[PDB]
């Protein structure tokens, strides 16, 4: 995947800061378990990604991150990420009810200036708390590379492409009942 | 030390039952170790994971690191990933293309068959062919790929017997085969391995009930909901003669694949030439492979498969309370591209880690093993007594023992051929 | 297995000493849960913790996951947190309320009695025959005990003549007490056995140097620890059966005042309400209101101190580890301001965080990991406190009584711990 | 019931957002450098401090996961009882606290809400709390933080009126809370 | 040789300049968390000092003396020449502790500005947490501050590093090295 | 249970095998508590660590905590860091000046020495102090290095070290003014075995000249030469001890291995110069070219090791069979050179710490060999240490003892055989020399 290719043209202090605060307002979102409102955020077009993440030499360290043709953690369209809403919301989905205590804490997060005009990629640093039942807790950091177009709505933004990158080869939670 | 008479009274097939502390007793689990582990056949993976010379996976056999590496000859090799000299791990990768494997600990260089060819300092301070690391025994079937350590067990295709049928369900449905998509999900589950192990060889009775009812939700049209969806009842469920193998399925029933697997998989699995291929190769025991749908599968001990769907997995044992699941998705050779690519998204969907019915699984296996801490939770037997007394050996649509899909006799002889491998020390009686 | 000779080896109570190994040995523990554990009465919790029908707390019996529900009859019977199909946990949350309880493995439903209703598929064993097993269920004015045991004796005859030092906390109004919202729960690394001993036998801590700095969070800024009177007349209990130990004050006004605050301290001594509490305990002829800083421990887990309120179960989790669960009783007709009083100085003293149990917890947690060396469990430790000195005929309090600072109680604690799992029968450990 | 937090639809200046994360900068420097008076000088003579107990619930009763007002409580507390906590922590003879421990109060996702009276402003946060102490003890905290800061000329720029932590778990992991949030 | 409260100035850093240094720390997060180490060691200038003291368990009087002074053992304590070494080693596919790498992250939080007597270049005070998983199932983690002194430099990130010393939150270290740079 | 005929069965000398199983196992590690760190003498570190009256040391003696302090006739103590009350900790600091110890749970007062001194009501209640309190170690002493044991019947550290003495004072007695500690102890965790990191100071010369430290090498190398054009010294000895488990190797001739670790200035100073011949005088009872002795290792068994060029010296702390912690420090010459000094410093930070370039690269692979073992067949069949085996001679011109090549495993074989024969001896009548 390789170093966030961030513009030499550091980005507005007026943007840096909704950007962020889009985030922090996601984030805000997904700890309290708003997901009908979280979901609104996802364009059509969106692409939701996680990759398996591999142990390599260094002379092979292009195989790192599994490719397209590969099995995932996670691998989303629109009609995909709806069924998980439908499921992490319901009654009978038990793996979220009782709910997780969860924790978004979001941090370096880079906004980039593409061609478009309301358009921006944008990456970001995370850690995520997992505490539930009454002892399991489940430690997560990564980072997550997306696109963002600006949007009429309460966030002032849309997610149209999102790439979560793990910092794990195998996974130390029993599950990934969360979104990152 | 644990006595003979001890372990035969931790599992009661007559009746049933189940001694809760096969799950949670930490000198049962290193016994384990020995008499199950040691000497099974376990799936490391397919042949398509090691396709060239040289090409190498680090995987698992209980809590041995081993390597399983293809041959100048095209053969499959698997050894202990240990350097004899200090015990220093020689190939310290997950996966790759090798020429040699050196250890970094003070040099001794090897071959990709496991030869021991170089010691630095050798002549200024015992023989290199008799230090090589442990070789295990390496047997595949219609693709997959087994190991095992003991040279006095069975070979692969007597340890299946009868299994092998259904098996030839999922890996026998074209003559190109089956090959893997890449990617290996791994993450670990604190459950003991049986749980697991028995869900995929009997327990159709999870997914019809209460487990995946969101996950179910999840592949169901918007406009459609839970009551529009009839609850999957009839099918089958097969007991292999002997191993403890077992499997199920659905009969004529698609509302639990189709959810799963959507519209062109099923579609694939059931109609057209493809599907009629799949029958015509498969008529050796006149079985219908069309009207089966959903079906799930054990190969003792930690093999597990849903030929239906197509996903594939070891649980590799970390001690009683432990386990680490590795899986993969299987796909025919030979299937269209987009049929191939709906099959890699509808399994990343469905059974990962983070997979709407994989989910519930774990949340499930978890609660029971941290409930198995306690005294009385230990203390009286579990049920297993549902289908006792309604399967036979003689079914003109299926070979083997069948029963009722919501029973659980495969589950009854998977531990009662657990027990009688945890019990008999020689292979003299264990043996078919 | 421990040869019950050789378990009568660890603990001797004519001597003063104490095997450290009791504390760290795996063994012991494993024998401690079926021996100790498994028919013994152990708090769950107290009675408004689920007043209406269908109400359930989710709680423990020594690492059983254990569920405590009120009934239509307004019983109260509690049950293992387990399906017997394939183990799951039948009931998911801490607590709440409930129509019927279903697992979520395989749809087994369950009344809120534990009885199994319904069976998905049972047409294609009895189902009465295949239910959750239910625990004896005995209540202490307010307080919810539970039991395995069927051999064991009832609540009553168990808890025995430590009874009237229950009634100090429990049985000052007639409309009983009330358990306040919440219940905390923290983690400690430590054995069970010094968490029960120090509120059985332990005032000696308090009296030197562990609460130093607890005193001086409880009194005015412009007051420090040289200005704080050291405490030093009482006397200390030994309960006749049952593992169970007292110790208290006497004449020492501020004491309490230091830990409980102006108000409660006046509500726990003077007044309407504490006067009608020496009339009501008036039978036992025990001198209520001049008894201040009372430590106890209900055997094996289950201690308090009266006049705080604070109320705990410990939890075996383990030889090196322990789960703390605690709650506060107020009583039910006691004032609004009374009540936010209580409330606000339990969270103050006795919490994780709590002033006092901060430094309670660390003595524990540095003694544990002490242990994990070989010589450290080599050599015995001093537990000789008031050898021989506690006589049985004291004119003020009744039972087996000696001076405060003394670890009488705390030979009484072990004397029975030894025996509920050296002695396999009721028939003699009665 | 808390719930998300109900951010203005208009963004704080680029100012008054640098303020007041400067200010949780500020406070964090102060606690993980054991600078308690200081610290203490932050609370408003009329501060509540507030961390409830938290609960496993069951979506039909997501109302009752955090404790009430007159529920027990992990913290409940006024000027008074915080200043007794600080002479424990800063005491010689606090044994929980000495040799003292080792923290770090890492700062994110902060929103800035604006309120009906001038110079006052309600505050929405994230913290990982990371506790090292003894030779090996480690002790991981999360959660969220929403207070009332009231704008005061003091070191910080701020001086906080109210205080409630939304910490993610239900039984504490850790041996104590000596630590403030 | 002791550490307090970080001297934080009284009129807060601009705004556009605070956003400056956030995102500069953000983008070398990054260039660490992807192995770009030649590209990372580029941002040293050279007259760098690399300095992560060790800490003890000391009574509250002791309190100067918890950290380790500059001539005492340290966990870091680096001059540009040494941290070349240090960078040729974790590049060196020989390199057995980071070959196969780590996976790292990162995590900056914190930023505190403070101007110096020379102009464009600024005493940094930050608060991080490095995750690090490596191997199957390895994870440590570690928390501390950085004082950085930062100079304003023509490169792709900003800024460079002149000196920084790290202040982990660990007497013992719980990890079996320190492979990584913070 | 393990019977001794068990134990006999896991080492052998003879054949130059060892049993995987003496890493892993639970009830060995019990066992091993007892018979070897409960009777061993065991590094706590150096008299420079406390100097004045009062000072302490707050370390280990294997799992149990020890307070190393110095009393006012200036001998140094060593007592258990636990309260025979009800086991509290009564030195509650890494490190420090102490008037006095209190324990803080119910008050027991102490003296620097250890000695039960008041106790808080001990008239209303109780009994004589003088006989309460933590259990004392004995103390020995060696050129600087403080060293203990807690059991009576133990031979003295003299006895102990015996024939390997030389061999430490080549680090120790360079100079009359003796060696003093750089302030300093880092402490890490590595989850190996102990015997590994004992057996690798002891013995293993064979790591360091092949693959483990390619990249150290290169990280301490001119920036304009390459690994190919570095080049690995091959000569040298290796030294296995007449009882104990004792040994060290070295480099003879060889400068790279030195140079490429402490830089030239400390290499002049090892081999070049007044102070550098003026060490070769001081060892002149000994016979030995310490001047052509470049790059050495030591392990005093069991867990006393130390790098007598890089200066570097730990104790290895047991913390199960599958975890140690790391205490290591440095010293230097009291009349070295400022500039030497500062030297010495930052390349033992460079090298040898969690973060040491050496270092970094030894902790790999102990921790991936621990993994392993977890298995069972990995456990099944003996590994090899048959290096130099019967190859070793203690007739040597050049060097005082038995000596071999510097690529040999004759004092790893003499380490494990020691370790069996504590493991299985239960009397020193028959352990000791
Ligand atoms: C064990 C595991 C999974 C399934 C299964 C779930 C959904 C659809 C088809 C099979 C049955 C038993
Ligand atoms: C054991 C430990 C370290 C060394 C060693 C390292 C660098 C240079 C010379 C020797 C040899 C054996
Ligand atoms: S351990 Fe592999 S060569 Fe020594
Ligand atoms: S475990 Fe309760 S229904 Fe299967
Ligand atoms: S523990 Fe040292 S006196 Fe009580
Ligand atoms: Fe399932
Ligand atoms: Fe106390
Ligand atoms: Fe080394």
């Amino acid at each position: 995947f390789k170093t966030f290719e961030w513009p030499s043209k550091a980005a507005g202090l007026e943007l840096q800061n909704e950007i962020e605060q889009f985030y922090y307002r996601e984030a805000q979102l997904l700890d309290h378990r708003a997901y009908e409102a979280w979901f609104a955020l996802l364009d059509k077009d969106i692409h939701y990604f996680m990759p398996l993440r591999t142990n390599r030499m260094i002379r092979e360290g292009e195989l790192e991150y599994s490719g397209d043709q590969d099995l995932a953690h996670f691998d989303e369209t629109h009609e995909t990420m709806y069924g998980r809403i439908r499921k992490v919301t319901s009654d009978v989905g038990w793996a979220e009810n009782p709910p997780s205590r969860t924790r978004h804490l979001v941090s370096n997060v880079i906004v980039k200036e593409t061609a478009t005009p309301d358009t921006f990629e944008v990456n970001s640093a995370f850690i995520l708390y997992r505490n539930r039942l009454e002892r399991q807790v489940d430690i997560f950091a990564g980072e997550r590379r997306d696109v963002l177009r600006r949007a009429d709505n309460n966030l002032g933004f849309s997610i149209a492409k999102r790439t979560i990158l793990l910092d794990a080869s195998t996974l130390l939670s029993n599950n990934l009942s969360m979104f990152f | 030390n644990w006595t003979p008479e001890a372990i035969r009274g931790l599992v009661d097939q007559e009746k049933g039952l189940l001694d809760p502390r096969i799950y949670a007793d930490q000198s049962l689990y290193e016994l384990e170790l020995e008499r199950v582990f040691g000497r099974s056949w376990l799936l490391l993976g397919h042949e398509s994971h090691v396709p060239e010379t040289g090409d190498f996976l680090a995987t698992y056999m209980g809590e041995d690191p081993v390597v399983m590496v293809r041959q100048k000859d095209k053969s499959i090799k698997v050894f202990l990933n240990q350097c004899r000299h200090r015990g220093m791990r020689i190939c310290r990768s997950d996966a790759g293309n090798a020429k040699a494997f050196t250890c970094s600990y003070h040099g001794w260089a090897y071959d990709i068959a496991g030869k021991l060819v170089n010691v630095p300092f050798e002549k200024e301070a015992f023989d290199k062919a008799e230090w090589g690391p442990l070789q295990a025994r390496v047997a595949t079937y219609k693709g997959l790929v087994f190991a095992n350590w003991d040279v006095q067990a069975p070979d692969l295709e007597t340890y299946l017997g009868d299994a092998r049928p259904y098996m030839d369900v999922m890996l026998d449905r074209t003559p190109a085969g089956t090959v893997a998509i890449g990617g290996m999900q791994k993450w670990v589950i604190p459950c003991n391995w049986k749980f697991a192990a028995e869900q995929f060889c009997s327990d159709m009775y999870h997914a019809g009930t209460t487990t995946h009812l969101s996950g179910i939700l999840a592949g169901i049209p918007p406009e459609m909901d839970l009551s529009q969806a009839q609850i999957p009842t009839k099918g089958n469920q097969f007991r292999a003669a002997w191993g403890g193998h077992g499997s199920g399925w659905y009969v004529d029933e698609p509302g639990s694949l189709l959810a799963v697997m959507g519209p062109k998989v099923t579609q694939y699995w059931t109609e057209g030439p493809a599907a009629e291929l799949a029958e015509q190769r498969l008529g050796h025991t006149g079985m219908p492979v069309r009207r089966m749908v959903g079906q799930h599968m054990t190969i003792f001990p930690t093999c597990s498969f849903l030929p239906g769907i197509n996903t594939i997995r070891t649980w590799h044992p970390r001690g009683p309370n432990e386990i680490e699941v590795w899986a993969f998705t299987l796909v025919d050779a030979d299937a269209p591209a987009e049929i191939k690519e709906e099959y890699r998204r509808h399994n990343i969907r469905n059974f990962s880690a983070g997979g709407v019915f994989e989910q519930d699984d774990g949340e499930n296996w978890v609660e029971i093993q941290k409930g198995l801490r306690g005294y009385k939770a230990k203390s009286q037997p579990l049920n297993a007594q549902m289908g006792l007394g309604r399967s036979q050996t003689g079914h003109p649509d299926f070979p083997g023992n069948v029963g009722y899909v919501y029973a659980e006799e495969a589950a009854r002889g998977m531990y009662h051929h657990w027990m009688r491998m945890m019990s008999e020390p020689s292979w003299a009686t264990l043996k078919p």
